[PDB]
C-alpha cells in the first residue's frame, strides 16, 4: 500500500546533499506530505475529469492542478 | 515557467549555490491508489501516462521540500567563531550558567549549614533528645549509602588487582520551519500535528 | 497586487492601499517629493495619577469633570 | 566575500529610504536594529526591489517614457508572477 | 458610491458601528480581488472543458477548488480531543531541586553567542 | 420532511406560548436549540430557500442576547460555508444540555410522546439532551442569569466532580499532586519582605475604601494590548500592537540588565553581595523595549519571582522574556494562531497559553512541547487563568462558557455558563473558593468552585469587563471595564452563604454590592492590581476618540 520505499527517498537526499541524513522521524513526516499531496492533487484532478464529463482521468487533469493551486509546471 | 522573470526561477537556482557554497513513486500500489479515489467521483480508469506523471509530480514536491531543509539544516552548521571577521556580541547562554553556577553555590552553602547542624547534634546525651536522636539516624543511614558506593569500588578494584568528516543532520525543527513559511501546509493539520511529535 | 508564487511576500501586510473615491487619479511625481514629511509623534510613557483618594475621585485635569 | 566587503562599506553610506523608517518597519517585524549596516543593506535591496519593476515599467511605457499608469504596471509585474489589481470600485 | 454603500450595509448587518473610513475600501479591494480569480480560474477551467461560455458550473468549480486552499480553519474537535487525550496521559515530570534557570534544550532556545561583523 | 419545519416549530411555539406562566418560562428555553439545529440541518442537506424562509419566520422571536449568534447563522445559507466554520459544525454535533425541572418536562413529554408532534419529538431526542432536576421551575431572570451560550447550561454530572480548591500551606490537594518546584532561599527571602508589606495591609472592607492610583499610557500611538504588574508593585509590562513588549519600572530604582560573561567570569561567587555585584550599571534605564514578536502582544504575564517575562501574540508564539539579560530566551510554537493570554504559574514554574486554535496548552518553561492540551472548547480561549494552588486551570472562552481543568489527566471539572457575551476576564478569590468572570454584556458573574454555582451577578457595567481583581483580604472585587470605570464591590457581602437543583435562587443585590464608581478619562481600564498594603493600581492607554 505504502507508494514511496524509504529508501528512494534516500536517494532524493544524496543528489541534493552527498553527505546529509535526515532523522527517522523526518522521514516519516515526509513519507506523510507525500502520500497527501497524492491524495489532495487526485481528488482535484478528478474534480476537473468529472467537470470535462469523462472517466478517464487524463494528465491535462493532472497538469492543470499543478499550475493553478500548486504552480509546480511538470512538463508532461 | 510562463513567467519568464519568475521569483521562484531566482529562489531555486540560488539556493542551489547556497547548498553548494554549504522519489520516482513505485507504479504498481499508486495505480491502486488513483483508482480507489476514483470510486468516489466516478473516474473508473485512469489514462497511462498518469500513474508516472503523478510520480514525477510526487517527486518535485518533495526534491522541492528536500533542498528547502537542506538550506537550512546547513544554516545552523555555520560556526561564526572560527572566522575573525565576526566578533561576538552578547552571550546570555554563558550568562544562565553563571546563574546555574550561583544556585549550586546557594545549594552548597544549604548543605554546609546541614553539616554544621548535625556536628551540633553528634554530641546527643538526652541533652535535646530526640531533635538530636533522628539527626543521629540520618546521619547513620548516610555512612551507610557511603559506605556501600565505597566497597562496591572496592570489589571493582580487588577484581582490577587480580585481572592485572561533519555529517548535516535535518531534524524536525527543520522540516517545520520549511512548513509555517510556504503558503500551503501553513494552517495544516500536518504541521499542527507535528508541533507535538 | 496577488503573487502566484508568494515567495517575494509571504502573508506580509503592505498597510492597504490610500486611495479615495474623490481622489484626483493623477499626481505630478515631484509633488509628492517636495511636501512637508508628518511629524512623527511622542514615544508611549507611563504616567501615574490618583482616581480616587480614600473614596473621593479629585477634581485634578487628569480626571473627567 | 563580497557581500561581507559591501556590508562593511555601507558605514558611511546614506541609503534613499531613511534608516528610522526602515528600522519602523523592521521593529513591526520583530527586527531589532543591532548593526545600522544591516539596516541599510535591508533599504538597498527593497530599493533594488522596486526600481526593477519601476523600470520594466518604464520599458513598457517606451514601448506604447512620462506617466506610470496601471496599465504599465501590470504587463511589468506579470513576468514577476504578481497579477496587479485595477481599484474599479471608487 | 454604489458597491460602497453596500459595503457600509454589511458592516451594520454584523453591529460594527465605528470603524475607519479605510475599512470599506480595502474590503472593496479584497472583494475585487477575490471575484477576478474566481472568474479568472473559471475560464481556465471552461477552456479545460472546452466551451466557449463560461457558465454555473464553472464557478461553482472555480469556487470550491479556491476555498480548497485558501480560506482554512482551526483544527477540528474530534482532532483536538484526540491530540489532547494522547498528550494528557502522559504524567508530569518531577523537578530537579537546584538545576538552575529552568529552560529546554539549547537547541530549542534563543541563548546563543550571538555575533556580528567587525566595523573596519 | 424539509418543507414543513415552519410547521413543526410553529406548532411547538404555539403550544409553549399557550402553557401556564409558570412552566412557560421554563419551557421558553428549547426555542434557541431547536431553531438553530433545525435551520442547520436544513442549510446541511441543502435546502437554502426554506432554511432561508425559517430564518425569516422566527429568527426575532428568539431572545435578545443570541443576537451575535443569529447574525452569523443568517451569513450561513450554503453547506460548503457551515463545512469550513468549526463553531457550527461542532454545535450540529453536540447535544445542547437545555436543564428543565420535572413538572415542566411532564407537560412537554406529554406534547411529544404523542403521534401528532412525533416529528419535533425526533429532532429534540436527536439533537437535545435534557437534565432534569426534581424542584421548583426558574423564573424567567433566573432563566436568564444562566443561559446564553451555544451547547449551553451544561449537565450537573459535570459539577459533581470532587475540586481540590483549597490553598496550600479538607478542600487542600497535597503538596505532591502537582509536581510543583522548590523554594529557593532567594525565594524565601522574597516572602520575609512580602509579610512586611502585609503589616500596612490596610482592611477594605465597604467602610474603608481603597485609593486607586491609575498609571496611564500618554501617548500609545501604537495601540497597547497587555498590561502586567509584578507581584510586588515594582515593574510594569505593556504589550503593544508594534510587536513591542515594554518593562517600566515604577519603584525609584532602574531597571538593570546583569553584566556579560566576561565581567562576571573575574569576579567570585559565594560574596554576599554577589546579585549586586552581578548587576551592570552601564545598562540601567526607566524603560526596557522587548523587540522579537512578528506581530501585536496580546498576553502579559511576569513570574512571581520577577523574572521571566511572558508574553504572547498574533503570530502564534508564546516568548520567555529574561528581566536579568533582558532578551528572549524561549519561544513556544504549538499553536499556528494568535495566542489571545498566557499566564505563569503562581508558583512560577508552568504556565498556561490560549490561542485561537480552540486549546490551552500547558507549558512548564523545560520542555519545547506541552504537557496538557485542554481542548474543550469551541472557539477561542480568551482567558487562561491559575488557581491560587495551580492544581486547576480556568479558561474562559468566547463560546460564553468558563471551563476549570485539572492539571493531572487534562479533565474538565468545572463548567460555568451564564455569560452573554465572550469572556474577556477571569480572577479567582483568595481562598480560593470563588471565581469571578467578566464579559462583552458588562455582566460580573461569581461562580462557586466546590458547589460548581454562580453565587451572584454584579451588573453595573455598560461595556465589556476587561479586568477583574480581588483584594489580597478578599474583602473587595475591583472591576474595570471599557465604559472607562472601575467598579468596587462588596466580595464579602456577596459570599455570605456557602443542592440537587444544581443552582441556588440570585439575589439581585448589585446596587447594594457596589462601594463606589469611578471614571477614568477616556481611558479604557486594561489592568486592574492589588498592592500587597491594599492599593489598587490600573494600566489603560489614554485613547482621546
Amino acid at each position: 500500500n505504502q507508494v514511496l520505499t524509504k529508501k528512494k527517498l534516500q536517494d532524493l537526499v544524496r543528489e541534493v546533499d552527498p553527505n546529509e541524513q535526515l532523522d527517522e522521524d523526518v522521514e516519516e513526516m515526509l513519507l506523510q506530505i507525500a502520500d497527501d499531496f497524492i491524495e489532495s492533487v487526485v481528488t482535484a484532478a478528478c474534480q476537473l475529469a468529472r467537470h470535462r464529463k469523462s472517466s478517464t482521468l487524463e494528465v491535462k487533469d493532472v497538469q492543470l492542478h499543478l499550475e493553478r493551486q500548486w504552480n509546480m509546471w511538470i512538463p508532461g | 515557467v510562463a513567467s519568464m522573470a519568475g521569483v521562484n526561477l531566482s529562489e531555486e537556482s540560488a539556493r542551489i549555490l547556497a547548498t553548494n557554497s554549504e522519489t520516482f513513486l513505485l507504479q504498481a500500489p499508486l495505480q491502486r491508489r488513483i483508482l480507489e479515489i476514483g470510486k468516489k467521483h466516478g473516474i473508473t480508469e485512469l489514462h497511462p501516462d498518469v500513474v508516472s506523471y503523478v510520480s514525477h509530480a510526487t517527486q518535485q514536491r518533495l526534491q522541492n521540500l528536500v533542498e528547502k531543509i537542506s538550506e537550512t539544516a546547513q544554516q545552523k552548521n555555520f560556526s561564526y567563531k572560527d572566522d575573525d571577521r565576526y566578533e561576538q556580541a552578547s552571550d546570555v547562554r554563558a550568562q544562565l550558567k553563571f546563574f546555574e553556577q550561583l544556585d549550586q553555590i546557594e545549594k552548597q552553602r544549604k548543605d554546609e549549614q546541614e553539616r554544621e547542624i548535625l556536628m551540633r547534634a553528634a554530641k546527643s546525651r538526652s541533652r535535646q533528645e530526640d531533635p538530636e536522636q533522628l539527626r543521629l539516624k540520618q546521619k547513620a543511614k548516610e555512612m551507610q549509602q557511603q559506605e556501600l558506593a565505597q566497597m562496591r569500588q572496592r570489589d571493582a578494584n580487588l577484581t582490577a588487582l587480580a585481572a592485572i568528516q561533519r555529517i548535516t543532520r535535518v531534524n524536525l525543527r527543520d522540516l517545520i520551519f520549511c512548513l509555517e513559511n510556504e503558503r500551503e501546509t501553513s494552517h495544516s493539520l500536518l504541521l499542527y500535528k507535528a508541533f507535538l511529535k | 497586487f496577488h503573487a502566484q508564487e508568494f515567495i517575494p511576500f509571504r502573508f506580509a501586510s503592505g498597510g492597504g492601499r490610500e486611495l479615495y473615491f474623490y481622489e484626483e487619479k493623477e499626481v505630478d511625481l515631484s509633488d509628492i517629493i517636495n511636501t512637508p514629511l508628518p511629524r512623527v509623534p511622542l514615544d508611549v510613557c507611563l504616567k501615574a495619577h490618583w482616581l480616587s483618594i480614600e473614596g473621593c475621585q479629585p477634581a485634578i485635569p487628569e480626571n473627567p469633570p | 566575500t563580497p557581500l561581507v566587503d559591501f556590508l562593511m562599506q555601507l558605514e558611511d553610506y546614506t541609503p534613499t529610504i531613511p534608516d528610522a523608517v526602515t528600522g519602523y518597519y523592521l521593529n513591526r517585524a520583530g527586527f531589532e536594529a543591532s548593526d545600522p549596516r544591516i539596516i541599510r543593506l535591508i533599504s538597498l535591496a527593497a530599493q533594488k526591489f522596486i526600481s526593477d519593476i519601476a523600470n520594466d515599467a518604464l520599458q513598457h511605457c517606451k514601448m506604447k517614457k512620462y506617466t506610470l499608469t496601471m496599465e504599465d504596471l501590470t504587463p511589468a509585474l506579470s513576468e514577476y508572477g504578481i497579477n496587479v489589481k485595477k481599484p474599479h470600485y471608487f | 458610491p454604489k458597491d460602497a454603500q453596500m459595503m457600509a450595509q454589511i458592516l451594520k448587518d454584523m453591529g460594527i458601528t465605528e470603524y475607519e473610513p479605510r475599512v470599506i475600501n480595502q474590503m472593496l479591494e479584497f472583494a475585487f480581488r477575490y471575484v477576478t480569480t474566481i472568474l479568472d480560474d473559471a475560464k481556465i477551467y471552461s477552456s479545460h472543458a472546452k466551451k466557449a461560455t463560461v457558465d454555473a458550473d464553472d464557478v461553482r468549480l472555480a469556487i470550491q477548488c479556491r476555498a480548497d486552499q485558501s480560506f482554512t480553519s482551526p483544527p477540528p474537535r474530534d482532532f483536538l480531543l484526540d491530540i489532547a487525550r494522547q498528550r494528557n496521559q502522559t504524567p508530569l515530570p518531577l523537578i530537579k531541586p537546584y538545576s538552575g534557570p529552568r529552560l529546554p534544550p539549547d537547541r530549542y532556545c534563543l541563548t546563543a553567542p550571538n555575533y556580528r561583523l567587525k566595523s573596519l | 420532511d424539509p418543507t414543513m419545519y415552519e410547521e413543526y416549530y410553529s406548532g411547538l411555539k404555539h403550544f409553549i406560548e399557550c402553557s401556564l406562566d409558570c412552566h412557560r418560562a421554563e419551557l421558553s428555553q428549547l426555542f434557541y436549540p431547536l431553531f438553530v439545529h433545525m435551520y442547520l440541518e436544513l442549510v446541511y442537506n441543502q435546502h437554502e430557500n426554506e432554511a432561508k424562509s425559517f430564518f425569516e419566520k422566527f429568527h426575532g422571536d428568539q431572545e435578545c442576547y443570541y443576537q451575535d449568534d443569529l447574525r452569523v447563522l443568517s451569513s450561513l445559507t450554503k453547506k460548503e460555508h457551515m463545512k469550513g466554520n468549526e463553531t457550527m459544525l461542532d454545535f450540529r454535533t453536540s447535544k445542547f444540555v437545555l436543564r428543565i425541572s420535572r413538572d415542566s418536562y411532564q407537560l412537554l413529554k406529554r406534547h411529544l410522546q404523542e403521534k401528532q408532534n412525533n416529528q419535533i419529538w425526533n429532532i429534540v431526542q436527536e439533537h437535545l439532551y435534557i437534565d432534569i432536576f426534581d424542584g421548583m421551575p426558574r423564573s424567567k431572570q433566573q432563566i436568564d442569569a444562566m443561559v446564553g451560550s451555544l451547547a449551553g447550561e451544561a449537565k450537573r454530572e459535570a459539577n459533581k466532580s470532587k475540586v481540590f480548591f483549597g490553598l496550600l500551606k479538607p478542600n487542600a490537594p497535597p503538596q505532591n499532586r502537582i509536581p510543583l518546584p522548590e523554594l529557593k532561599d532567594s525565594d524565601k527571602l522574597d516572602k520575609i519582605m512580602n509579610m512586611k508589606e502585609t503589616t500596612k495591609r490596610v482592611r477594605l472592607g465597604p467602610d474603608c475604601l481603597p485609593s486607586i492610583c491609575f498609571y496611564t499610557f500618554l501617548n500609545a500611538y501604537q495601540g497597547l494590548t497587555a498590561v502586567d504588574v509584578t507581584d510586588d508593585s515594582s515593574l510594569i509590562a505593556g504589550g503593544f500592537a508594534d510587536s513591542t513588549v515594554r518593562v517600566w519600572s515604577v519603584t525609584p530604582k532602574k531597571l538593570r540588565s546583569v553584566k556579560q560573561a566576561s565581567d562576571l567570569s573575574l569576579i567570585d561567587k559565594e560574596s554576599d553581595d554577589v546579585l549586586e555585584r552581578i548587576m551592570d550599571e552601564k545598562t540601567a534605564s526607566e524603560l526596557k523595549i522587548l523587540y522579537g514578536h512578528s506581530g501585536p502582544v496580546y498576553g502579559a504575564s511576569f513570574s512571581p519571582d520577577r523574572n521571566y517575562l511572558l508574553s504572547s501574540s498574533e503570530d502564534g508564539t508564546v516568548r520567555l522574556w529574561s528581566l536579568q539579560t533582558f532578551t528572549c530566551l524561549v519561544g513556544y510554537k504549538g499553536h499556528n494562531y494568535p495566542v489571545w493570554d498566557t499566564q505563569f504559574s503562581p508558583y512560577g514554574y508552568y504556565f498556561v497559553s490560549g490561542g485561537h486554535d480552540r486549546v490551552a496548552r500547558l507549558w512548564a518553561t523545560d520542555h519545547y512541547q506541552p504537557l496538557r492540551i485542554f481542548a474543550g472548547h469551541l472557539a477561542d480561549v480568551n482567558c487562561t487563568r491559575f488557581h491560587p494552588n495551580s492544581n486547576y486551570v480556568a479558561t474562559g472562552s468566547a463560546d460564553r462558557t468558563v471551563r476549570l481543568w485539572d492539571v493531572l489527566n487534562g479533565n474538565c471539572v468545572r463548567i460555568f455558563t451564564g455569560h452573554k457575551g465572550p469572556i474577556h476576564s477571569l480572577t479567582f478569590s483568595p481562598n480560593g473558593r470563588f471565581l469571578a468572570t467578566g464579559a462583552t454584556d458588562g455582566r460580573v458573574l461569581l461562580w462557586d468552585i466546590g458547589h460548581g454555582l454562580m453565587v451572584g451577578e454584579l451588573k453595573g457595567h455598560t461595556d465589556t469587563v476587561c479586568s477583574l481583581r480581588f483584594s489580597r483580604d478578599g474583602e473587595i472585587l475591583a472591576s474595570g471595564s471599557m465604559d472607562n470605570t472601575v467598579r468596587l464591590w462588596d466580595a464579602i457581602k456577596a459570599f455570605e452563604d456557602l443542592t440537587a437543583t444544581g443552582h441556588i435562587n440570585l439575589p439581585e443585590n448589585s446596587q447594594e454590592l457596589l462601594l463606589g464608581t469611578y471614571m477614568t478619562k477616556s481611558t479604557p481600564v486594561v489592568h486592574l492590581h492589588f498592592t500587597r498594603r491594599n492599593l489598587v493600581l490600573a494600566a489603560g492607554a489614554y485613547s482621546p476618540q
